RNA sequence: CACCCCCGUGCCCAUAGCACUGUGGAACCACCCCACCCCAUGCCGAACUGGGUCGUGAAACACAGCAGCGCCAAUGAUACUCGGACCGCAGGGUCCCGGAAAAGUCGGUCAGCGCGGGGGUU
RNA sequence: GACCAUGUCCUGUAGAGCACUCACAAGGCUAAAACCUUAUGAAACUCCGAAGGGGCACGCGUUUAGUCCGGGAGUGAGGCUG
């Protein structure tokens, strides 16, 4: 089964270490990649693909990262944690990272 | 009435019944009023008695059972070294908890078989015929 | 036989409700009868000391499911 | 008849056949009873009727006794719990067993040994429900047993136990 | 290669034409084609066990995998952690050419009645076939392999019908 | 929190789960789609994974019905017991006061609260 | 300090149960393990589970002990009852 998540999601008990959380959904490459602090049951920082077009699925990828760098630096964040989802660090969601990360 | 296979030693102790306060099964039967341990041999007898008095009968359930091991010292020896090994089983027997349940056999019958079957016992007891149950 | 084995003086050394420094130790076990909440850390034998001076509580959904947090 | 004894009243050396709960979903009500007066009706109903009983206030309540709790120590009862009837196929009743006439095997063979001397079923009539179970066992030959399944069962009721579970049954003699 | 294709084009509206499904995803597909070599019956010393993974591998295009025994020390030389049988799947193009390779010429036809027996019963997918031999090759010459191990060879496929399982031999080139 | 609905991620932590089942469709998600290469299979693009439309709501998933199952669960009555005070040679047991289960019945439920976004009534 | 009250937390005994382990009672089912109705015991069994009990905090209440530091000791064979 895909305990990918779970485990990978117990794993950040360094959300009490007061760093935010990043999720990411390589699906259809939905890879919506929302900013959490989970004290609180709040998300912050969206960055949806809804119309985002930019091509092939790994480069729309980092797109959607280097835009939600500029959605969460708004309010003014800095401390990351890659909280990935059962997906490995492949490519398509590094680069994710790479733009994120490019320009908080 | 020997368990065939097991742990090797226990214990003991006493309070009220709580496994089998009525009767199924049976017709008739018959219930302890003495706590007490019964040996594997005091249920053989029961056994042979009413099976004496149940020629070509068939109607004996056993709602007993020698679960407890219990061991005596050897011959005449100063105490040191363990419970020696078992001497006989025992079965707990709390008041209220019944022994006994015959069918097939009529009122009068059934109590004398209760009379012998209990004459044998180290225990009062009472004959119960069956109405008052869930 | 006749043999047996020193006591391992085991428990919930601190009980919800006690004030603790830094590093006391709260509960003793065997594993991880308690799991260890929000200020808590558990060492090599899995007893789980507290890291932040406070007061101690206990989240305990239970089977298995017994956390011990500090609050400040 | 029955009286209130809410809470922990003391009982008369009259046993007064106390610790009795009727309910459903309306209301819970009260213990004190009459004591011999209630075991000669209880065997006479024994589980498969109700009858009604009339505290002061409320004149008039059917109940079919749910269960009894008798002492373990002096064969005597003590608390007996109720339920009451809402009537139109509600009920869930133990009807007992009874057995009819000589069997073949009662001619020739040996024992006529009832597994289930009572079994549960659903009744279609609330106020209406067997007051027993009378079995054909003529017919059976040695070895056999009447399973529930062909347990006749007037007027439209359902079976709540196992079609092919043993009810009755000859057994050999020794 | 094109052959497998356009059978299972053909057997799709065949299966909608004999039962009727909402969608061509509906109709049962083939999944993977197994095969499981089982060298417990000759335990060996590596040269026969890698010999026997030799000719799978050169029967197929791939390379079989070593299934390993279990912790199951038992009374018929069973041991810890050691070799107990080959095992090979077969997906995509590597799979259909088998069956193709089965179902048209390279059928070696040594023996046949009919097909095997039928034996998925239940008719969801695991069509589970015995080779008793396997004097069924030009690969090999039988005087130096004069050793015949069988194989099993499992079809799965989807199918939540009993019935349906005839679709998957009938119209899939197999004896029925 | 205008009304629904979808993708996700929390709190909760079987009264939320199972099964039977019906609705769902390019909006969302999902399989199918191809593989020399990124990347990978101790054999297989099944799994990760990279390149995408058709097709299809089949399967999975979401959402409703659902009391066959599980899950919870009184009141009442006991068991037991803190203190008090007793009987039996003994196993053992009783009384006064107060706390008081477990099992079972009665009955309860196929949940409940957030947060961000996506597309709907245009 | 001490008793007593409130709040809180921790416990696996009595009891009670078979849900796992050992045992075990009558049958049905069957290539008998398994399975079902019914029926039970368990120091090294537990789906459960009190009464009590221990730590903390308060004193929302009556009391007078406690803590450490320095001198001197003796005691380290216990007996009964419940
Ligand atoms: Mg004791
Ligand atoms: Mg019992
Ligand atoms: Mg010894
Ligand atoms: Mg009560
Ligand atoms: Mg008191
Ligand atoms: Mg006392
Ligand atoms: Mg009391
Ligand atoms: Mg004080
Ligand atoms: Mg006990
Ligand atoms: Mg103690
Ligand atoms: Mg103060
Ligand atoms: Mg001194
Ligand atoms: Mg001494
Ligand atoms: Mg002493």
């Amino acid at each position: 089964r895909r305990k990918l998540r779970t485990r990978r999601k117990v794993r950040t008990t360094t959300a009490a270490s007061g760093r935010l959380r990043l999720s990411v959904y390589r699906s259809s490459k939905h890879i919506y990649a929302q900013i959490i602090d989970d004290s609180r049951g709040q998300t912050l920082a969206a960055a949806s693909s809804a119309a985002l077009k930019s091509g092939n699925k790994t480069d729309t990828a980092a797109a959607v990262g280097k835009a939600l760098a500029a959605a969460a630096a708004e309010k003014g964040i800095k401390q990351v944690v890659f909280d990935r989802g059962s997906y490995k660090y492949h490519g398509r969601v590094k680069a994710l990272a790479d733009a994120a990360r490019e320009g908080g | 009435k020997r368990t065939k296979f097991r742990k090797q030693f226990r214990g003991r102790m006493t309070g009220d019944a709580k496994g089998g306060d009525y009767v199924a099964f049976g017709d008739y039967g018959l219930i302890a009023m003495e706590p007490a341990w019964i040996k594997s041999n005091q249920i053989e007898a029961c056994r042979i008695v009413m099976s004496r008095h149940f020629r070509r009968g068939g109607k004996i359930y056993i709602r007993i059972f020698p679960d407890k091991p219990v061991t005596k010292k050897p011959a005449e020896t100063r105490m040191g070294k363990g419970k020696g090994a078992v001497e006989y089983w025992v079965s707990v027997v709390k008041p209220g908890r019944v022994m006994f349940e015959v069918a097939g056999v009529t009122e009068e019958q059934a109590k004398e078989a209760f009379r012998l079957a209990g004459h044998k016992l180290p225990i009062q007891t009472k004959m119960v015929k069956r109405e008052v149950y869930d | 036989n006749g043999r047996d084995s020193n006591p391992k003086y085991l428990g919930v050394k601190k009980f919800g409700g006690e004030v603790v420094k830094a590093g006391n130790i709260l509960v003793r076990q065997r594993g991880t009868k308690f799991k260890a909440g929000q200020g808590v850390g558990m060492g090599r034998d899995h007893t789980l000391f507290a890291l932040s001076d406070g007061k101690v509580v206990f989240i305990n959904k239970g089977k298995g499911a017994r956390f011990i947090s500090i609050e400040a | 008849e029955l009286t209130a004894k809410p809470r922990t009243p003391k009982q008369k050396l009259d046993e007064s056949m106390i610790a009795a709960v009727a309910y459903n979903k309306e209301n819970n009500v009260s213990f004190a009873l009459d004591r011999k007066a209630f075991d000669r009706a209880f065997r006479q109903q024994s589980t498969t009727g109700l009858f009604d009983i009339t505290v002061e206030g409320g004149e008039t309540f059917p109940a079919l006794v749910k269960a009894v709790q008798m002492d373990k120590r002096k064969r005597a009862p003590i608390h007996v719990d109720f339920y009451m009837v809402t009537y139109g196929e509600p009920v869930e009743v133990s009807v007992p067993v009874h057995t009819t006439g000589r069997s073949q095997g009662e001619v020739q063979g040996g024992l006529v040994d009832i597994v289930v001397h009572n079994l549960q079923i659903v009744a279609p009539g609330p106020r209406r429900i067997p007051q027993e179970l009378v079995v054909d066992v003529t017919k059976m030959n040695i070895g056999d047993h009447i399973t529930a399944g062909d347990i006749k069962l007037p007027e439209g009721c359902t079976l709540a136990a196992d079609p092919e579970l043993t009810v009755v049954s000859v057994l050999p003699p020794r | 290669q094109q052959l497998k294709t356009k059978y299972n084009d053909q057997v799709r509206p065949a299966l909608m034409q004999q039962f009727g499904y909402s969608s061509v995803m509906a109709v049962p597909r083939i999944e993977k084609i197994v095969v499981n070599e089982g060298l417990g019956s000759s335990k060996e010393d590596s040269k026969a066990i890698d010999k026997a993974a030799k000719e799978l591998a050169l029967i197929t295009l791939q390379k079989p995998i070593i299934t390993k025994a279990k912790k199951s020390i038992s009374n018929f030389k069973l041991r810890q952690g050691m070799p107990v049988g080959i095992k090979v799947t077969l997906r995509g193009e590597r799979m259909y050419v088998f069956l193709e390779k089965l179902i048209n010429i390279g059928l070696p036809r040594i023996r046949d009645f009919r097909g095997i027996n039928p034996n998925a019963f239940d008719g969801r997918g695991n069509y589970n076939l015995g080779i008793k031999e396997q004097l069924i090759f030009p690969e090999i010459t039988y005087d130096m392999v004069d050793k015949t191990r069988g194989m099993d060879i499992t079809i799965v496929t989807t199918a939540k019908t009993d019935e349906e399982a005839r679709a998957l031999l009938q119209s899939m080139g197999l004896p029925f």
